[PDB]
């Protein structure tokens, strides 16, 4: 009965731009992890640190769900030890991290005519994100000397662009839906199981 | 589940190229990376490099980079391995093994494929007659001057295993390979029943199967 | 970069009792996120691939009995045999998979110890085939013995011999866990026939004296 609720993350009809990055948490469940890889409907799956293969006889205390949109050439960015516009001011994972990164594209899903613009990346920040951090603020970057007062101009960035997803983009300026699923372990109670024990 | 596929077996010749596969047979595929070992005759186990295909992602081991290419071809689930020229110390068996996720255990392996680098030559067979000297007596084959590893032997085409010992072969100061087999059998056999040793040498397309009986004096 | 030493290199215990081989780590392999040393241990036998027996330091991959067990912390980790039995002798790495490069140990030898047991010794002399082409090789065959040392000196008319032999032995047996031995005498075909009586003195712990096989050349 209590399955794991992988569906409404990796099937949810709208997503969500990587700034603001989704976290779905999973907690009082049973995890088939096959599900996942048994799908013959993904581009990459990149597992750290974890066999997915080896996972449904095993519990862990917390598993977390991490949904958003990027562009294919970006795609290679969500990974431990990584840089760039995404590792370094979107979404950073820790450099031991434990969990995987699946992805697949969205062209058919996440484009129009007129030019995708809701999915939006943060540009620049004042600093590198710390793993697992997510900012969402849309105070004005100061990238002179000169201060801003919440004001747009020079030397003076809204730190919010837009993805320009159009149908017929290049094969790697298209979109595609990522997934982290992540693991902890403490000194607490386990919740989440494979179907074996 | 996922089981891992290896080419077949190579003689080459120092200089030319080699190209070797490993192709992943299994759902979850995309899951997998593949990594490359190498066991050279005798010794233990290195890690050489490994490769995750969905993306080509390519680690290399301090002793292995620049000296090998580790590809892949995500469309047929196939990791490849490759030199561009082959020297004599590539002489080895290189085992293909792969684990959903990285920093995770190699949880399945290929069967290997053994490399030779080097030219061939088959063996001489002799006999190793028994003496005369009630109790049971001993006889073989000394199988000698052949490269490279291996040949297999058997006796009676397969038909007599009690009791057989087929030596570890040593290299000879000729760079060539020498190996003995011998078995033990009653004593009172040896005017009756008949005793042949079949050597098989793939690599130089020689097989050999050799009387063995007592030295009339 | 991260390296392993075992220990120790060659290990003999006897049939039912316990094994245990360490693998020290040059750092540690503990992840934090789950609390699990990276570490696995793999066994491996002639003509096969290693197989994997034991991962996250301390379980038990599938297919493997529940006599084989390791543990371990930080640096010091250990694979644990209990009830030794004769298919498990073979040779037993760790590997690290904390991060790559992996890496594995420089690999365990396990045997079986039993009682000590004599060989029977034979001598083979040269064909006549292979005196055509102008080499002699002489055999001596060490059947059926343990423990595995044993000296064994070629004599040519009673003359020490010496850098002109080779010794070959198999793999412990897996019923009645013996070894045998082959050593292989070499001359050229002029020095075979310069001389009459080939000699093989074996010595050994089973035997409370050496025993010397020979033949002399041609006769039978």
């Amino acid at each position: 009965t209590n399955l794991c609720p992988f569906g409404e993350v990796f099937n949810a009809t709208r997503f969500a731009s990587v700034y603001a990055w989704n976290r779905k948490r999973i907690s009082n469940c049973v995890a088939d992890y096959s599900v996942l890889y048994n799908s013959a409907s993904f581009s990459t799956f990149k597992c750290y640190g974890v066999s997915p293969t080896k996972l449904n006889d095993l519990c862990f205390t917390n598993v977390y769900a991490d949904s958003f949109v990027i562009r294919g050439d970006e795609v290679r960015q969500i990974a431990p030890g990584q840089t760039g516009k995404i590792a370094d001011y979107n979404y950073k994972l820790p450099d031991d991290f434990t969990g995987c990164v699946i992805a697949w594209n969205s062209n058919n899903l996440d484009s129009k005519v007129g030019g995708n613009y809701n999915y939006l990346y943060r540009l620049f920040r004042k600093s590198n994100l710390k793993p697992f951090e997510r900012d969402i603020s849309t105070e004005i970057y100061q990238a002179g000397s000169t201060p801003c007062n919440g004001v747009e101009g020079f030397n003076c960035y809204f730190p919010l662009q837009s993805y320009g997803f159009q149908p017929t983009n290049g094969v790697g300026y298209q979109p595609y839906r990522v997934v982290v699923l992540s693991f902890e372990l403490l000194h607490a109670p386990a919740t989440v199981c494979g179907p074996k024990k | 589940q996922m089981q891992l596929v290896q080419s077949g077996t190579e003689v080459k010749k120092p200089g030319e190229s080699l190209k070797i596969s490993c192709k992943g047979s299994g759902y979850g595929f995309i899951t997998y990376w593949i990594g490359w070992v190498r066991q050279m005759p005798g010794k233990g186990l290195e890690w050489m490099g490994i490769i995750y295909p969905g993306d080509s992602e390519t680690r290399y081991s301090p002793s292995f980079q620049g000296q090998v290419t580790i590809s892949a071809d995500k469309s047929i689930n196939t990791a490849y391995l490759q030199w561009s020229s082959l020297k004599a110390s590539d002489t080895a068996i290189y085992y293909c093994a792969g684990g959903s996720g990285i920093s995770t255990p190699m949880d399945v392996w290929g069967q290997g494929t053994t490399v030779t680098v080097a030219s061939t030559k088959g063996p001489s067979v002799f006999p190793l007659a028994p003496s005369s000297k009630g109790g049971t007596a001993a006889l073989g084959c000394l199988v000698k001057d052949y490269f490279p590893e291996p040949v297999t032997v058997s006796w009676n085409s397969g038909a007599l295993t009690s009791g057989v010992h087929t030596f570890p072969a040593v290299l000879q100061s000729s760079g060539l390979y020498s190996l003995s087999s011998v078995v033990t059998v009653p004593s009172s056999s040896l005017g009756t029943q008949t005793y042949i040793c079949n050597v098989n040498h793939k690599p130089s397309n020689t097989k050999v199967d050799k009387k063995v009986e007592p030295k009339s004096c | 970069d991260i390296q392993l030493t075992q220990s120790p290199d060659s290990l003999a215990v006897s049939l039912g009792e316990r094994a245990t081989i360490n693998c020290k780590s040059s750092q540690s392999v503990l992840y934090s996120s789950i609390n699990k040393n990276y570490l696995a241990w793999y066994q491996q036998k002639p003509g096969q691939p290693p197989k994997l027996l034991i991962y996250w330091a301390s379980t038990r991959e599938s297919g493997v009995p529940d006599r084989f067990s390791g543990s371990g912390s930080g640096t010091d980790f250990t694979l644990t045999i209990s009830s030794l039995q004769a298919e498990d002798v073979a040779v037993y790495y760790c590997q690290q998979y904390y991060s790559t490069p992996y890496t594995f140990g420089q690999g365990t030898k396990v045997e079986i110890k039993r009682t000590v047991a004599a060989p029977s010794v034979f001598i083979f002399p040269p064909s006549d085939e292979q005196l055509k082409s102008g080499t002699a090789s002489v055999v001596c065959l060490l059947n059926n013995f343990y423990p595995r040392e044993a000296k064994v000196q070629w004599k040519v008319d009673n003359a020490l011999q010496s850098g002109n032999s080779q010794e070959s032995v198999t793999e412990q047996d897996s019923k009645d866990s013996t070894y045998s031995l082959s050593s292989t005498l070499t001359l050229s075909k002029a020095d075979y026939e310069k001389h009459k009586v080939y000699a093989c003195e074996v010595t050994h712990q089973g035997l409370s004296s050496p025993v010397t096989k020979s033949f002399n050349r041609g006769e039978c």
